[PDB]
């Protein structure tokens, strides 16, 4: 909203918009980080020193 | 011949005239799209 009225006017509109795209962010990051976890506990023992 | 003017004996056509409502619903459906999703894609319009 506001798409250029003022300078902090159109900074707010941008704020929110990321700060609703950071859960989404967040989620698909922690499913990332269970992957790695797994692929670590593979690493574990399947692979020679 | 006398009694027809042009400008009422001939006639043209073109295209008819928008009303000032599609232009708004169009305008109230794509906010409200925006409004709902959440990110702007710098649309309805030029992409810059």
């Amino acid at each position: 909203a506001a798409l250029g009225d003022t300078a902090t006017a159109v900074r707010g509109a941008l704020d929110a918009a990321s700060k609703r795209e950071l859960g989404i962010l967040r989620r698909l990051s922690a499913g990332i980080i269970e992957i790695g976890r797994k692929i670590i506990a593979m690493n574990a023992e399947f692979l020679d020193d | 011949n006398p009694g027809a003017d042009p400008r009422a004996a001939v006639h043209m056509h073109t295209f008819p005239e928008i009303p000032q409502s599609a232009q708004y619903m169009i305008n109230l459906q794509q906010a409200e799209a925006e409004s709902m999703t959440g990110v702007k894609a710098f649309n309805a319009g030029i992409s810059g």
